[PDB]
């Protein structure tokens, strides 16, 4: 039951299994990329745009 | 017996390493999760949000409330500079203790683009201008404002609107930039000369402050995590 | 026809009107509401007061003088005197909130000034010997502001609070407080500001009277500078609505 | 994931204002380095991977250590687990207001002959007890104490000259989260004990030699390594500014903002 | 031989770790199964099982059964306390004992709702009711009847039909809760109140007794498993 | 099976149960309820806090003697002084109720008594 | 001849296989959630509602 993924190049698969029955025992997730910044930058509740002045 | 060949590196450990381990506690059972505000998936939304920069680090004013303020006076006669500071923001002093001077210093290598983002807060009538400018390395940080001219370089005016943003573009030999101090890939020069003399009513205080800020823009990335040289220790805590 | 610089705000009884001002910052991006069911602990059926709790409240103007160092709120213990919101939280075990805060200070043209309003969860204070704790009396007052001291507290056996501004009580950079939400108050562009805050904490639920969780800071950058012959004096207002308020666990009146 | 394109532009003149904005808002402008200059199509391949939470969070620490000898008065070494006794991990965790991860343990130990004047002294292997004792549990104060027998409790045998031994643990908290700030107390009257210290309570952690080894005096070195996995994080914060003192509050001694320099002209730090 | 390399881990016995091991005697041929009435899959199920209360520690009593056994009696005024014990089924010294309390302190967390049996044993023709009050945290124990109204209260009535249940509901700011002694997380409390004297005819007894009982709801669960402090040792029995 | 001897009533947090006992005496026969929009006058939002003001309440008990007359409270102000209901009584300026009594006195087969309970609205002394 | 089975979480797959030829060898079932409170609770003949009175 095994899984593929790919490494990390610049410019490939590894093999890779869980052997042991706790969550906490599988190896780090080092991939997950996802980013929001809305929930920073941007927390206003009308919406501003770019090209506009900021106070009309 | 499966045979099998042991190879340098076993009976190891390695600092960064990525292996699977027993579990101490089988069956434990988690906790679910809670919907919390504010999740942080990535430290690059922490390094696009604004803080303020020290610009003033005259003297002992740093243990004063005065190390965010830029003085702003009428002068006599025009072309006086207002302020200047290098670009090293994981060296420089100015922007060592600011937010996105703590991420870098974790951090050995970076690129991208600098925003400038700069406020006026002085009385309401007074207007003035101003003349942002950054000048790459090569020469000395320019000594007159005809100098700064050759730079990069926004015209601000004060108005009804506030908020300025110079954005410093990314101009570089090399991809990435070392974070410390090195004299091979060494920022560049950032200066504000006054373009017009501040002018200020009658019974309007003559002298004004404008708060600078910092902040990196979507374009901004960085690499090798390292130590950071600030905190210090001498025997652990009790 | 439209403008950016107004802004009206109902909640329940209550309205604040302003004619300049700034957008609204909520949050994190998440707007406060209820407790959906699939996170709940408490089994009991929760009250929800609605119009008696939501609106807006007031609390004591404070001046603000050249030399005002700053001052801070804890939003869990300071409406605990006003209101039913005073009273629902001394009848229950548990309550779940989120804070609307408005903060209103005016000038004319000639005034110079800068503020800083932000909003912090968990702002834990130091002490001012190293051994010791703060006494629940000095971090607290009710609906009344405690103000930050411009100089080092000199470090005696007492309790008091590290009230210096450049540390901000917490220890960190001030210039760095605006990762937390925040608007500016400038008496140049705007008159008042607004936040909304909502429930942040590590349970889903929390006791009101044990765990502030919630701390509010105002903190002039560019003080207070006028010519002379403009009016000295200029206070600084406060304003606090709850929103979607729940509580659990009815029990006897007072906390001990 | 990869990093934004930079647009080209050409010249501009136009009554839209990228360049102007209004920071009262709170609002961090989006503008990019196109908009206030002539800009050439640029096809950028930088990755922000390495900034991610768990590439930040996850790196072996060394925490804290112990001794305890062979013989004498302390036979045994006793902790009480709180990531705080040191420093430079610590601060690494305060930028997060609540932390959600499954801790990786490893031990490091070594041995250490004492001076003395025993005479033979011939060593054997020795071998090294770890104990770990969740909350309210019996507490050993002594050697050979029936406690030691660890019906229960997880516990691990080591022996000098192997690999460092390694134990992974789940999500210990009660709550949804660890709390890294707690500002209240632990009493209704609001008085006791004031800070984070009242939220932890992890239990604590024993050691113990197995066999005395030899006759000469023997004293051996613990060491406990972090290694945050899966790691999920809230509300960021300010770093510290101010060096530590306690570990069970945030006391700081106050200190200045930043180094300083000459005057603002002055264009190199001193 | 194919290549391998040891992880840090290697060669170290852990106390609770899941592995494969070789037989000691091959082939062994073990005796059929057998059908056994009261077949235990899980420790939850024990859990649910009625058990007395120790309700009456005082004195030296506890040697005696006296242990038991709850004193009422009729008073010449209304709204005496009956008996009252705080909620730490696996710290105080109530629950300490009893069944659930027993399998409690192998666990260090726990939720669910715990149910309370009681019984009244008194005379079959003597009457009375009774107020059963629970108040969470946040204040003492209420000492007056009036206070204990505003917890959540069930009135509860002698008559012929026996046994009441008391069921005290899950209320906390988390999820599970220590079962070690902490201020944190403390429990709650819980009373009994004359509701209306106990009425008793002539020629039948003044005195009677109220037995309680314990046991936990279908929401029960518990979590990492750990020694008990209770069982002592010195050297091994021979 | 079953028994009309016995009722178990449940508002809010409390509960009262009674092995022995008669029917529920329902108003005039008219259930209690929240305002219909068609009666209604005030303009303001209602506050509606349910189980904070729904639930039972035990006033003091109150000894019974041979030659003891009888008794008499007032509902709209007894529990001013108890609970969020008399809490949310001081800070409203209008409020509408409906009130479910319930009195308990039980004796051996050897006591004989009758009492009544009535109750009276708008009772003028 | 492996096997395929999930690990213990809470908000995934690990493969197993018996390496000997004795059952006494294989790894513990920690999984078997198997509860059936009516062999202590409620051991009673006649079925018990608890809708009704207990003794009628
Ligand atoms: C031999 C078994 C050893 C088990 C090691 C258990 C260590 C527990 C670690 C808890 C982690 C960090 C938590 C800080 C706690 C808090 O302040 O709330």
């Amino acid at each position: 039951g095994a899984q593929v993924s790919t490494q990390k190049t610049g410019a490939i698969h590894y093999t890779n299994i869980n052997y042991y029955k706790d969550a906490a025992s599988n190896s780090a997730n080092r991939q997950d990329f996802t980013q929001d910044p809305s929930k920073f930058t941007e927390p206003v509740k009308d919406i501003m745009i770019k090209s506009l002045p900021a106070l009309n | 017996g499966l045979p099998t060949m042991n190879t340098p590196g076993s009976c190891q450990f390695l600092t960064s390493d990525d292996f699977q381990s027993p579990s101490a506690m089988p069956q434990y059972d988690v906790t679910p999760e809670m919907r919390i505000p504010g999740e942080v998936k990535n430290l690059m939304e922490i390094a696009e949000v604004d803080s303020v920069v020290p610009v003033q680090n005259v003297g002992e004013k740093v243990n004063s409330m005065e190390a965010y303020q830029i003085p702003v006076r009428s002068n006599e006669g025009s072309g006086t500079q207002v302020f200047g500071f290098p670009l090293q923001p994981g060296y420089s002093s100015v922007f060592s203790r600011t937010l996105l001077g703590e991420i870098l210093n974790y951090y050995t290598h970076w690129s991208g683009s600098i925003k400038l983002t700069f406020m006026f807060c002085g009385s309401a009538m007074a207007t003035g201008k101003f003349l942002l400018a950054y000048s790459p390395p090569g020469a000395g940080a320019p000594t007159k404002r005809v100098d700064a001219m050759l730079g990069t370089h926004v015209v601000w005016d004060v108005g009804l609107q506030s908020s300025c943003v110079l954005c410093i573009p990314w101009i570089s030999q090399t991809h990435y930039r070392y974070v410390a101090s090195d004299e091979y890939t060494a920022g560049g020069f950032i200066t504000c000369w006054y373009q017009t003399n501040i002018v200020v009513p009658a019974d309007a205080q003559s002298s004004c402050y404008i708060m600078c800020f910092v902040s990196a823009c979507n374009d901004f990335s960085v690499r090798l995590l390292k130590d950071t040289p600030f905190i210090s220790q001498e025997n652990f805590f009790q | 026809g439209y403008s950016d610089r107004v802004r009206s705000i109902t909640l329940g009884n209550s309205t604040i009107t302003t004619q300049e001002c700034a957008n609204v910052v909520v949050g994190y991006g998440v707007w406060p509401d209820y407790l959906k069911d699939s996170e709940a602990t408490a089994e009991d059926q929760p009250t929800q007061p609605d119009v008696a709790t939501c609106r807006f409240y007031t609390l004591d103007s404070v001046q603000w003088q050249k030399t005002s160092p700053g001052w801070w709120w804890k939003l869990p213990d300071a409406l605990s005197n006003l209101g039913l919101f005073g009273q629902n939280m001394q009848y229950h075990y548990l309550g779940r909130t989120g804070y609307t805060i408005h903060v209103q200070c005016n000038a004319s043209k000639f005034h110079q000034g800068c503020l800083l309003v932000v909003c912090v969860p968990e702002a834990e204070m130091g002490c001012a010997t190293l051994n010791n704790t703060p006494s629940s009396a000095e971090l607290l007052g009710g609906d009344t502001a405690k103000e930050f001291a411009d100089k080092p507290v000199a470090s005696g056996s007492n309790k008091l609070v590290q009230r210096v501004v450049y540390n901000a009580g917490m220890g960190v950079g001030v210039g760095n407080l605006t990762i937390f939400p925040h608007q500016w108050i400038n008496l140049r562009t705007n008159n008042s500001a607004t936040i909304v805050m909502p429930y942040t904490n590590s349970v889903p639920m929390d006791n009101m009277f044990r765990h502030n969780n919630v701390t509010l800071m105002v903190i002039p950058f560019v003080p207070l500078d006028y010519c002379p012959g403009s009016t000295t004096y200029v206070p600084i207002t406060v304003t606090i609505a709850p929103m979607c308020a729940e509580y659990n666990g009815l029990r006897l009146a007072g906390h001990q | 994931g990869r990093v934004a394109d930079t647009v080209g532009t050409g010249p501009t003149n136009s009554e839209a204002i990228p360049a102007l904005t209004a920071a009262e808002t709170g609002h961090t402008s989006q503008v990019v380095p196109s908009d206030t200059m002539q800009t050439r199509h640029v096809k950028n391949y930088h990755s922000r991977s390495e900034s991610t939470i768990e590439n930040f969070l996850c790196r072996s620490a060394c925490v804290y250590f112990t001794e305890y000898e062979n013989s004498g008065a302390k036979r045994y070494a006793e902790w009480v687990i709180t990531p705080r006794q040191a420093a430079q991990l610590r601060r690494k965790l305060e930028f997060f207001t609540y932390v959600r991860f499954d801790l990786e343990l490893t031990f490091v130990i070594t041995s250490t002959q004492q001076p003395s004047t025993t005479q033979n002294q011939d060593a054997q292997i020795l071998t090294h007890q770890i104990m770990y004792v969740p909350p309210g549990g019996p507490v050993p104060d002594k050697v050979d104490s029936y406690v030691w027998q660890t019906s229960t409790n997880p516990s691990v045998f080591w022996t000098e000259g192997n690999a460092p031994p390694r134990m992974s643990v789940p999500f210990l908290s009660i709550g949804n989260a660890y709390s890294n700030f707690y500002d209240g107390w632990s009493e209704f009257s609001r008085n006791g004990v004031y800070g984070i210290n009242t939220l932890n309570n992890m239990g604590t952690l024993y050691a113990r030699h197995v066999n005395a080894g030899s006759t000469g005096p023997i004293k051996s070195t613990i060491r406990i390594y972090f290694k945050p996995k899966h790691v999920k994080a809230w509300i960021p914060r300010p770093p510290r500014l101010c060096q530590y003192e306690k570990a069970k509050n945030v006391n700081f001694q106050p200190s200045g903002v930043t180094t300083t320099r000459q005057s603002i002209t002055t264009m190199t730090n001193t």
